[PDB]
């Protein structure tokens, strides 16, 4: 892939969730969710392997048929009322198509199945950007019209969302199938807030972003796809498990760290609307997330895995890769609850 | 219209029932898709006319372009399958799940 | 010839129906053309001259024919594919019963409502200047040029990119 | 000499423009009267069309503005033949 | 009525011919070519309305939009060119 | 919408097409011009939630002049009634409805 | 030699000339010796209904004229 | 809810041209500076007051002082009036490029006996 | 009526093709230095009818791997199409007189590769796939010169209609402007009709197909210098003088189909890369570059033509 | 110069296709800002009347709007006529 190709592209990548959130028009929000799609299948496919092929197909066909299924809601809200926006009038069927759209194309549960495959089939610096930037347009689209959803069907997906990202997150011992399950439950958190404060879902959907961008670099720094490739970090690159370790925790959502404010705040709210029971639920069913991020701080920083003799020659070659946004970016998802009330 | 507009809503209910049950090909699928892109544009032609609303026409130019990308796209994807595998099926792509 | 849009409109119904149970992927690009036909004329039917023609000129000229292009050079016809084709022919005479049946239903549910069989030959021109030039569907179509600009360089934009990107899939 | 010609016809289209001008309040006109006839016999009609139903006004818009809405096609050559609405839909894109 | 009479009956003739005919006794390239093909007849369709848009008020804008348009086009005509996807030496 | 970079820099890629009442190229009407002109007009400033209960009668209309069902409805009673009558021998249609009139 | 294919090419030639004034007449005989009246556009489309409707013999190429 | 209100028949019954297209056409450019202000005035009405049955005492005088322009034309320069428009007729789209000099005749008939 | 103006339409250009056949025969015999048909009647004008009888007088031996529908379905749609071409040509006046004719024609064109795309799908073979593959592809490719040439000529007279171009040359042929884009058109005309020197798809199928797979070419070929004489060289049009103008048209006409025949004698055939490199590499290229002459034009010149 | 000018003969002779195609391209994107005949077509496509003119009502004080078509205090394009 050359420099010309390489631009293309990107820019692609970048003004798709540009035109979508800088628009009016339904039709050119759809514009830019195909614009990234479009973009997103080379990367994807890149390597030109059996799994990447495969991965590229499963999210060609269900993007595909999730677009179509948006404009299939905003031309029947054309035919409704001569305008191409939603307004308080438009037939909630057109609007719950809508979310079910919108779910497939974000990945939340039940229609979650594709994402671990694709991510896993899929290299590193594709599944950060599948995961992270991937997310900002269609639910864009979603906080364009939140006085106006079905809080049913929307906690239905967000509670369904944690609990399978709980129980699949449980079981894959894949790094890669790992945060797809990690963003599923925070997708559901997202999605859960969205009609009663949309704030909220921006600011959990940053402190994700802070949150996952950072482990990926982390990551990739060695590409330890693997919890048994990961292990070996002591031996190999020491001075990231202190990072690591808090980054997981804060995902998890332990008190004291970042990652906890988006939940307690939620709950918060979801407290003066009268949702306590579902609050319960999720926060009863998030430990399951922090359990298996323990079960990784362990084999990463709390205990010495049977190591490896190359790994010898390895400490011998130096090393360049983990730039400054690594150390920034851990630090703000780490140590910023004392800003809370800003963040706010 | 409301017959023709209830006839057009079946038609994509239907092709995309058909995208949602795979027959073990992949061009079934997208011939399906395609469908669907047909429909809409029908529609959304139709009731432009119906409204003489001329500032609205340049939709169904745009998203006959955009569907004709995905296809385009869908279509290299189904080469590359089948350059791999030699048929365009799906119980071929079972990886991904281990 | 009241019957006329909805006779198209049913066999477009069809059509989609012949899409959606999958013979295979030639029969489907038939049926496909056959749809694609009837929509044009729909169309026509409706006043969208230009809409129509360019659905003929560009979607079957441009779309199905690479449809049956790729598909010729890309896939294989299995033996086994007749008597299931049999099958879903049979399938396809049942769904169109059923269909009917569905309509005899939403008619007896809503006389005025879903389908105003008694109306059919009317509300398909609801209004139009009788004394007016320039009302056209081109003159629609070709406000991108001075109004809307902004949807052709949308589309320039995609078809551009589409270049690197099937070049970089294929390679 | 295609700038030269075509010159000349942009005049030649500006002069039946013109024409077109001239005549167009006749036709409103004519047009105008045309229509409340229409509508006069289709109400006329339906006076005595509808004596018997039970709770039907005769003449009761389906609209609270009080002010002119064009009648459709439908309305007009409803009560009228089926070719007079054929000629109204599918007549002009029939080729003359 | 008249189209449709026309063509029925070319329809019939074929057909009827046919029957008295009876009753008297994997490369890569062409998919890129069909590709090309399609972001071409794409163009044709965004470039089809100019009798119409050249009968605007705003000349210094089609005149601009057009030229983008084939420019763009000719580029990624050359690119393609370029990168050897008109060449057929497999 | 998400992110008013158009309101910003005050102009207009999207924003001028929305709707039938906006402007068409030679002038031409479309069909619900005044009516939704109307609803716009009386809903603006109170957006939302006041606008769906207050600015109701208008919409109505909307609703009625682009979708017509109330029309159709009426159309078809009378019809039917005409229907009924005629099978029963108890009215007859006019010359200029059976098909013979002196035109304009 | 080479006036030997005349005999072809001109049974050709007549055969591509009669469609051509074929239409032309039999248009001149359908629509009362003028040429069949064009509708690119709705306004004339009205002119001939209305000529229609004022023949009094529903034909749009009875022009009445002054006397009328 | 509310009664719709339209006029009698008796009304909006006028004496119509009766008069055919072509010859309207070779009419108009002089049926457009004569009978102008009684031809504006009602599409201020029509255009004003968007009902057309606020009008028709308008669409009345228009027919009259339509009635009287084709009447002059007869009383005077009958002749040249009705071969111009017979070679209108002729064509389809009703073309003034091919009958020019009939048309310079009517101008010149029309120019001196009014 | 109708009806025997379509007679009058379709049985003299099935008689004008049955008899093109013979003239290409005796031109190409007599630049080979030979005569051609003489014998079976007065000149050979009794040698189409001969042939006729014995192909639909043969018997079909219809390939048992195939499939009857497509078999049968594609000839039937090229004669359909070759004759439904014909319809809106103004030869002055047209059957059907159809705004947006010309892109009807480029439509009603295209569309015939889905027949020589199924005849051979049809055939169980790899040969005959590879063979309509590379044709199609080839058709495919000079459809985009073939659309994009009267693209920028439509520009000269602001209407997709056949019957404006009478005017627009009432006084000059477009021609003189445009022969750069001619010499493009007049060759795509060649290698969309697969004829020499682009019949590398001629260079399988019973009696009677075969033979209406032999009237759609010729119909086509007639239909495509036909319209290169109303475009590109507009006859003469006095609005009482029909019979001039068709009679000027055959004549060019005429030249034009006999000018096919003349360089099938004069010029070897291509090679399928070669061929393609023409179009992607030469006429393209100018074809663009023309369309942007021809759209400034008309502005740089206060020659913009009118939408009737 | 004579190196560039050397390259350009060298194009001229080995393709002139792709040397036309450019200088046809510069041309087309030149000529319209040459051109004095440019302002005449949006003037022309402006003086179509596709529409009726819809008068207005003479409250008085509107001197530099006529009262019919031919008085001479409202625009006039003879220089169409004179183009
Ligand atoms: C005040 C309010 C309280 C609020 C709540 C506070 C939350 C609790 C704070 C938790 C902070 C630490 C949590 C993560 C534990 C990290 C585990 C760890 O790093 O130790 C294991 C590893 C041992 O490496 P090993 O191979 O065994 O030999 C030494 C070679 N470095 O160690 C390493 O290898 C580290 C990398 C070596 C780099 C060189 C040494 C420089 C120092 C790096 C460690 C800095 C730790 C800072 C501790 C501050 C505690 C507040
Ligand atoms: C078993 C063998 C199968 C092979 C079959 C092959 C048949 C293909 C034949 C070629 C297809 C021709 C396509 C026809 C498109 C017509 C486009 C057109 O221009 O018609 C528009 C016509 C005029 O409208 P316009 O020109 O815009 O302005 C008029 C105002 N004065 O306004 C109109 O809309 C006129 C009404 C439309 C008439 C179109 C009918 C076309 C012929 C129908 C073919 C039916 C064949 C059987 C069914 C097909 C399969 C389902």
């Amino acid at each position: 892939m050359n420099p010309i190709t390489l631009a293309i592209i990107y820019f692609t990548i970048f003004l798709g969730p540009v035109i979508t959130m800088s628009s009016t028009n339904l039709m050119l929000m759809w514009v830019g969710l195909e614009f990234s799609l479009l973009a997103i299948i080379p990367m994807l496919i890149n390597k030109k392997n059996p799994r990447s092929t495969e991965a590229a197909t499963k999210y060609f066909v269900t993007q595909a048929t999730a677009s179509m299924i948006i404009l299939l809601a905003i031309v029947l809200n054309y035919k409704q009322l001569g305008t191409w926006m939603f307004q308080q009038q438009t037939n909630g069927l057109i609007l719950n198509m809508t979310l079910m759209a919108l779910s497939m194309k974000l990945g939340l549960a039940p229609f979650h199945f594709w994402l671990p495959e694709v991510t896993q089939g899929i290299p590193l610096h594709m599944g950060l950007i599948l995961l992270t930037w991937q997310k900002i347009a269609p639910l864009s689209i979603l906080i364009q019209i939140y006085p106006l959803l079905n809080s049913t069907i929307i906690l239905m997906l967000a509670i369904t969302s944690i609990f399978m990202g709980a129980w699949g997150g449980l079981n894959q011992t894949q790094m890669r199938k790992i945060m797809a399950y990690s963003s599923i439950a925070h997708m559901g958190w997202m999605l859960a807030i969205l009609p009663y404060n949309p704030s909220l879902t921006l600011l959990n959907l940053m402190i994700y972003i802070i949150l996952t961008a950072p482990m990926f670099m982390a990551l990739m720094l060695n590409n330890s796809m693997t919890i048994n490739s990961i292990s070996l970090l002591w031996n190999k690159t020491p001075a990231m498990l202190t990072m690591i370790s808090l980054m997981l925790l804060s995902l998890g959502g332990l008190p004291p760290l970042t990652g906890f404010l988006p939940k307690w705040i939620i709950i918060t709210e979801l407290m003066k609307n009268n949702c306590l029971i579902m609050a319960t639920l999720m926060a009863m069913m998030a430990l399951l997330n922090l359990f298996f991020y323990t079960r990784l701080i362990y084999s990463t920083s709390l205990t010495m895995f049977p190591t490896n003799n190359n790994s010898k020659m390895m400490t011998h070659q130096t090393k360049t890769k983990p730039n400054l946004m690594f150390s920034t970016l851990a630090i703000m998802s780490t140590m910023t609850l004392p800003l809370a009330p800003q963040l706010i | 219209m409301p017959s023709t507009f209830f006839n057009l809503t079946m038609a994509f209910s239907l092709s995309l029932l058909g995208t949602l049950m795979f027959r073990s090909h992949l061009m079934s699928t997208l011939l399906c898709l395609e469908g669907m892109v047909l429909s809409l544009f029908i529609m959304t032609s139709v009731t432009s006319l119906n409204s003489n609303s001329m500032s609205s026409m340049p939709i169904p130019i745009t998203i006959l372009v955009f569907a004709a990308c995905e296809a385009a796209v869908g279509l290299a994807l189904l080469v590359k399958v089948s350059n791999t595998y030699g048929t365009d099926y799906v119980q071929n792509l079972n990886l991904l799940q281990c | 010839m009241n019957n006329y849009i909805f006779v198209l409109s049913s066999l477009f119904l069809v059509g989609c129906l012949g899409l959606a149970l999958k013979p295979s992927p030639i029969y489907g690009g038939l049926g496909l053309i056959v749809s694609g036909f009837v929509g044009c004329l729909m169309v026509l039917g409706f006043g969208g001259s230009f809409l129509g023609l360019m659905v003929f000129l560009i979607y079957l000229g441009g779309m199905l024919v690479v449809f049956g292009y790729t598909t010729a050079m890309a896939t294989e016809e299995y033996p086994e594919t007749w008597g299931s084709n049999w099958l879903i022919l049979g399938f396809l005479v049942l769904g169109v019963i059923m269909e009917v049946f569905l309509i005899c239903v939403l008619n007896y549910y809503d006389e005025v409502g879903v389908i105003n069989l008694d109306g059919l030959g009317d509300w398909l021109m609801y209004e139009v200047d009788d004394v007016g030039v320039m009302l056209e569907g081109g003159i629609g179509v070709a406000a991108m040029y001075s109004c809307a600009t902004w949807m052709m360089v949308v589309a320039g934009w995609s078809l551009f990119a589409g270049i690197f990107i099937i070049i970089e899939i294929t390679r | 000499r295609m700038m030269r010609w075509n010159q000349e016809r942009r005049r030649l289209l500006i002069e039946d423009l013109e024409a077109r001008i001239a005549l167009m309040p006749l036709f409103q006109a004519e047009k105008d009267r045309r229509t409340l006839q229409i509508l006069r016999e289709n109400l006329e009609e339906e006076a005595i069309i509808m004596k018997d139903v039970p709770n039907w006004k005769v003449g009761e818009s389906v609209f609270h503005t009080t002010r002119w809405v064009p009648p459709l096609i439908g309305e007009m050559y409803g009560l009228r033949t089926k070719e007079e609405m054929s000629n109204a839909n599918f007549g002009f894109t029939w080729y003359t | 009525m008249n189209l449709y009479t026309v063509i029925f009956i070319n329809i019939l003739l074929s057909l009827t011919l046919i029957l008295v005919a009876f009753w008297l006794p994997f490369s890569m390239k062409f998919f890129l070519v069909a590709i090309t093909f399609l972001l071409f007849d794409l163009e044709i369709a965004l470039l089809l309305p100019l009798p119409w848009a050249i009968q605007t008020i705003k000349t210094s804008t089609m005149m601009i939009m057009a030229f983008i348009l084939v420019t763009i086009l000719s580029l990624g005509l050359a690119y393609e060119w370029t990168q050897k996807g008109l060449e057929w030496t497999e | 919408p998400f992110l008013d970079i158009q309101k910003k820099l005050g102009i207009s890629l999207d924003r001028h097409f929305m709707f039938l009442s906006a402007e068409q190229p030679y002038k031409n009407a479309a069909r619900c011009h005044a009516f939704e002109k109307e609803w716009i007009e009386c809903a603006h400033g109170i957006g939302g939630t006041r606008a769906k209960k207050e600015c109701k009668i208008e919409f109505d209309d909307f609703e009625e002049c682009l979708l017509r069902y109330k029309t159709m409805r009426r159309m078809h009673d009378i019809k039917k009634q005409r229907e009924k009558l005629m099978k029963e021998g108890k009215y007859t249609p006019p010359p200029h409805h059976s098909g013979r009139e002196e035109p304009r | 030699m080479w006036f030997e294919i005349l005999p072809g090419l001109a049974i050709m030639g007549v055969c591509l000339v009669i469609p051509g004034v074929s239409t032309a007449y039999i248009h001149k005989f359908t629509n009362g010796g003028k040429e069949k009246r064009v509708a690119r556009v709705q306004y004339q489309w009205y002119l001939m209904e209305r000529d229609r409707r004022i023949s009094g013999v529903n034909r749009y190429y009875v022009s009445k004229g002054l006397e009328n | 809810p509310g009664i719709v209100e339209l006029p009698t028949l008796e009304e909006l019954k006028v004496e119509e041209v009766k008069v055919s297209s072509a010859v309207l056409k070779a009419a108009a450019h002089h049926y457009g500076a004569q009978c102008d202000k009684t031809n504006k005035e009602f599409m201020l009405c029509r255009w004003e007051e968007k009902d057309p049955r606020r009008c028709l005492k308008e669409g009345k005088l228009v027919n009259g002082c339509a009635l009287n322009f084709f009447r002059q034309i007869k009383s005077h320069c009958a002749e040249p009036f009705t071969e111009y428009w017979t070679c209108l007729d002729y064509s389809n789209m009703q073309l003034f490029r091919h009958c020019r000099q009939q048309q310079a005749k009517f101008d010149q008939c029309v120019l001196d006996k009014l | 009526m109708f009806f025997i103006n379509i007679l009058t339409l379709l049985v003299p250009i099935l008689i004008a093709m049955a008899f093109l056949t013979l003239v290409e025969r005796k031109i190409l015999g007599y630049m080979q230095l030979r005569k051609g048909p003489n014998i079976v009647g007065p000149y050979g004008i009794l040698q189409p009818f001969a042939d006729a009888m014995k192909l639909f007088m043969k018997e079909p031996m219809r390939p048992l791997t195939t499939s009857m529908s497509l078999f049968i379905i594609a000839p039937t749609l090229s004669l359909t199409l070759a004759l439904s071409l014909w319809v809106p040509l103004p030869m002055p006046h047209p059957l059907i007189n159809l705004n947006l004719g010309i892109l009807f024609i480029l439509a009603t064109s295209s569309l015939s590769v889905y027949s020589i795309l199924w005849s051979g799908w049809a055939s169980n073979s790899k040969y005959s796939l590879f063979g309509a593959l590379r044709a199609v592809a080839q058709t495919i490719s000079y459809e985009v010169t073939m659309a994009i040439i009267l693209l920028s000529v439509l520009l000269m007279n602001g209407s997709y209609s056949l019957q404006t171009l009478i005017t627009t040359q009432e006084h000059m042929w477009l021609l003189l402007p445009a022969w750069p884009m001619a010499m493009m058109w007049f060759i795509s005309t060649l290698a969309e009709t697969n004829r020499a020197p682009f019949d590398l798809t001629e260079g399988e199928y019973a009696a009677g197909p075969f033979a209406l797979f032999f009237m759609a070419e010729y119909t086509n070929i007639i239909l495509m210098n036909a319209l290169t004489t109303i475009i590109f060289l507009g006859p003469l049009y006095y609005i009482n003088l029909p019979e001039l103008y068709s009679t000027n048209f055959m004549m060019e006409a005429l030249l034009l189909s006999s000018t096919f025949l003349w360089i099938r004698a004069s010029y070897p055939r291509f090679r399928y890369d070669q061929l393609m490199h023409l179009l992607w590499k030469n006429f393209l290229p100018l074809t663009l570059a023309l369309c942007m002459w021809h759209i400034s034009l008309p502005i740089f010149t206060a020659g913009v033509p009118p939408y009737m | 110069a004579g190196r560039i000018s050397a390259f350009l003969k060298n194009a001229w002779a080995k393709e002139p296709v792709l040397v036309v195609s450019f200088s046809v391209w510069g041309l087309a994107i030149i000529m319209p800002m040459i051109s004095p005949y440019t302002k005449y077509a949006s003037m022309i496509n402006k003086a179509t009347p596709y529409n009726y003119p819809v008068p207005v009502r003479d409250d008085g004080n509107m001197p530099d709007v006529p009262s019919h078509p031919q008085d001479p205090l409202g625009p006039s394009l003879d220089w169409l006529k004179n183009l």
